[PDB]
RNA sequence: CGGGGAAUCAGGGUUCGAUUCCGGAGAGGGAGCCUGAGAAACGGCUACCACAUCCAAGGAAGGCAGCAGGCGCGCAAAUUA
RNA sequence: AAAGUUGCUGCAGUUAAAAAGCUCGUAGUUGGAUCU
RNA sequence: CAAGACGGACCAGAGCGAAAGCAUUUGCCAAGAAUGUUUUCAUUAAUCAAGAACGAAAGUCGGAGGUUCGAAGACGAUCAGAUACCGUCGUAGUUCCGACCAUAAACGAUGCCGACCGGCGAUGCGGCGGCGUUAUUCCCAUGACCCGCCGGGCAGCUUCCGG
RNA sequence: ACGGUCGAACUUGACUAUCUAGAGGAAGUAAAAGUCGGGUUUCCGUAGGUGAACCUGCGGAAGGAUCAUUAACGG
């Protein structure tokens, strides 16, 4: 069941039962952490770093190899951005829909989906305010929206 | 924390209704006196008060100690 | 379906009282307009003065002329039609005499053939209709 | 004004005819509402009358 | 969403008891579920079972005998004092001779007769017969 | 008026509680006081308001929601022992 | 009291009375495994 | 030659959308379900008083346009008593742009989310496995078909599950 | 007696709410047997037609009786 859609997908990952590093992976945790460091220096989200490590380097799961997950490694090194990844992408999508609605005035479908994206942004910001990742006075504004991205 | 050397706390409780065997969340406000020795008291932190003689029209308790919020360092 | 939680006593009692107001007896008892429209003022009996005798036709499948009297109640002045029960009992009533009237049976509802009549006479000139009908007492004037 | 529109009609002739139709319709709706209200008051008075007729002064003697 | 995983488990066990199946798969698992099924086992009602450990919430495969009539959860977990346990075992149990209110107390999860013996009260979880 | 309580009731409940025990309130309506340990007292006083009594027409006297009793009111309630 | 015809125990809402045109959403209510 | 409308057949119990709804080519614009994933965060969720967005047709204010159709209306026909039906004509409307209006048999006359309880093969999308035929015998992958599986869909049939 | 205080009550307008007299107006009821005398399947929403009914326009429902046909598509 999707949160704002009538669909009910089952598309998701399935981790194996084996939590151990495979034998053929001849990488220490240190080299994997350094690879994460250079990918962050290129400038990417933790999801993109995980995908790049999965596809090309044979690292099936970073937290089985290093013992920590990617954004924590970034935050301990100091390369994590100030606003979280999913919230940043939600704001960017809302900004794109805002630009399209400033272009086209009669599009009601865009207005409806814009309302949905704003609601997702508010719920995620409420969660990050509870967990003290965002500042408590953080707020999403219609006008000062593209300044964050 | 908007009055002069006196604050407003709220107390939350559950009141029992017998016919449905259930509870309802109820609350009561209290103006209490805050001595200037408890400095940097914030909103939403827990406070322990003790009963004293009526100090005002609405103030009958005095702040005895303050413990910070559940997350506040 | 019903909410069934542990902290839902307020929703349950609020919903019960709002939906209680949709009952016919509850609304007739607790809203206050049925007691203000009742000629008796919530009394089992009332005393009145006969204004008229009237013959009221029975509802369609029965055919008769039910003998009633138009009375004016002493305490509030409201007007009532009241049935006089047994046969020949209308001859005991004259115009302008005190009449004790009770309910007919159905608590404000018309009873039987007689249309619109909620009341029956019980006493005339402080002697009962039963003692007058069975010849146990006599009425003065 | 049951005047069909000519192909040679220009502005401020069709505009005048259309405005005349609009004002006719507004006046006709106003007096339709008035007749609805009058029939409503009459019906309420007649039902008070019938209820009074049933309650008292109806019978034989 | 899914709440009350004990309710899911007891419902799936009942619905396979009515169909007369031999084994039931209940997912997800819990400590509360395991203690409940243990209580149902020690009176010979449910039978011997397995806990499959996937590294998430596990699964349980329960071998069934044809003995269970009704398996049920009472939700919410009402506070049951010992003075009001009699009214509960009048409302839920079919006889004074058999059937069980499972309740959780500070001595553990038990049935009502053991709570009478141990002199405690608790919160109602279920009943089975 | 509130409680103690009452009627009904499998279990849950619904309804009543003017009323002799405990608490409050008030003495026709307000308001003010004297005395006193205690009263804003009314079988104390002082006004005003509303009633009302005796007058020789100047004045004087009032307060049963105490007991009995009466009128009135009403469907509705006792002896001036 | 009968009234499981006010329903917490314990009613109902296709055709009998009855589910909001649709979706978002705050309060409220509810909230998955996991530690002797 | 022009004007305004409308996009048939293809068009299906096929698809998409929150619903109202949606069908001529091409290009731009921004969204979206499903599926795939050994990606990321780690409970952020469900249902919702209040409050908001959208809401067929008709209707109402402003502008534009008027081909067709057409409430009102005019005639013609029709009868003891016909004032609806029928035919010709025809106004508002029907079309567009900007505002309002917030209603439908707005229907599955059937809240939403989660779980369990029989079977079957068709179909739409995505993915996986596999003989073969085809792109005038394709030189390789690729499309079109064929056989099976998995996932979410629109439906269907069958059943003494139980109601 | 001045002043203050508490403060019944009074007077004047407004906002009311009740009680109680009323010229007249418009009705019915009982008394006058007095005078004259064919169509629609069933609906919904909206607009018009003299208020409603009913009829017509526009958009929706079934809560309205599926017969017959359908294996090749190659030269």
């Amino acid at each position: 069941g999707r949160m704002h859609a009538p669909g009910k997908g089952l598309s998701q990952s399935a981790l194996p039962y084996r939590r151990s590093v495979p034998t053929w992976l001849k990488l220490t945790s240190d080299d994997v952490k350094e690879q994460i460091y250079k990918l962050a220096k290129k400038g990417l989200t933790p999801s993109q770093i995980g995908v790049i490590l999965r596809d090309s380097h044979g690292v099936a799961q970073v937290r089985f190899v290093t013992g920590n997950k990617i954004l924590r490694i970034l935050k301990s090194k100091g390369l994590a951005p100030d606003l979280p990844e999913d919230l940043y992408h939600l704001i960017k999508k809302a900004v794109a829909v805002r630009k399209h609605l400033e272009r086209n005035r009669k599009d009601k479908d865009a207005k409806f989906r814009l309302i949905l994206i704003e609601s997702r942004i508010h719920r995620l910001a409420r969660y990050y305010k509870t967990k003290r990742v965002l500042p408590p006075n953080w707020k999403y504004e219609s006008s000062t929206a593209s300044a964050l991205v | 924390m908007k009055m002069q050397r006196t604050i407003v706390i709220r107390r939350d409780y559950l009141h029992y209704i017998r016919k449905y065997n259930r509870f309802e969340k109820r609350h009561k406000n209290m103006s209490v006196h805050l001595s200037p020795c408890f400095r940097d008291v914030q909103i939403g932190d827990i406070v322990t008060v003790g009963e004293c003689r009526p100090l005002s029209k609405t103030v009958r308790f005095n702040v005895l100690k303050v413990t910070k919020a559940a997350g506040t360092k | 379906g019903k909410c069934r939680g542990l902290r839902t006593a307020r929703k349950l009692r609020s919903h019960r009282r709002d939906q209680k107001w949709h009952d016919k007896q509850y609304k007739k008892a607790h809203l206050g307009t049925a007691l203000k429209a009742n000629p008796f003022g919530g009394a089992s009996h009332a005393k009145g003065i006969v204004l008229e005798k009237v013959g009221v036709e029975a509802k369609q499948p029965n055919s008769a002329i039910r003998k009633c009297v138009r009375v004016q109640l002493i305490k509030n002045g409201k007007k009532i039609t009241a049935f006089v029960p047994n046969d020949g009992c209308l001859n005991f009533i004259e115009e302008n005499d005190e009449v004790l009237v009770a309910g007919f049976g159905r608590k404000g509802h018309a009873v039987g053939d007689i249309p619109g009549v909620r009341f029956k006479v019980v006493k005339v000139a402080n002697v009962s209709l039963l003692a007058l009908y069975k010849g146990k007492k006599e009425r003065p004037r | 004004s049951t005047q069909p529109r000519s192909k040679n009609e220009s502005k401020e002739d069709k505009r005048a005819r259309k405005q005349a139709i609009k004002e006719e319709r507004k006046e006709r709706r106003v007096e339709k509402k008035a007749n609805k209200l009058a029939f409503k008051l009459e019906k309420r008075r007649q039902e008070k009358e019938l209820l009074n007729l049933k309650k008292n002064v109806e019978g034989l003697k | 969403v899914r709440m009350n995983v004990l309710a899911d488990a007891l419902k799936s066990i009942n619905n396979a008891e009515k169909r007369g199946k031999r084994q039931v798969l209940i997912r997800p698992c819990s400590k509360v579920i395991v203690r409940f099924l243990t209580v149902m086992m020690k009176h010979g009602y449910i039978g011997e079972f397995e806990i499959i450990d996937d590294h998430r919430a596990g699964k349980i495969v329960v071998n069934l005998t044809g003995r269970l009539n009704k398996c049920g959860v009472i939700s919410p977990r009402f506070d049951v004092q010992l003075k009001d346990l009699e009214k509960w075992q009048n409302n839920l149990l079919p006889s004074r001779q058999f059937g069980f209110i499972v309740l959780t107390t500070s001595a553990g999860i038990m049935d009502h007769e053991e709570a009478r013996r141990k002199h405690t009260g608790g919160k109602i979880l279920g009943f089975f017969f």
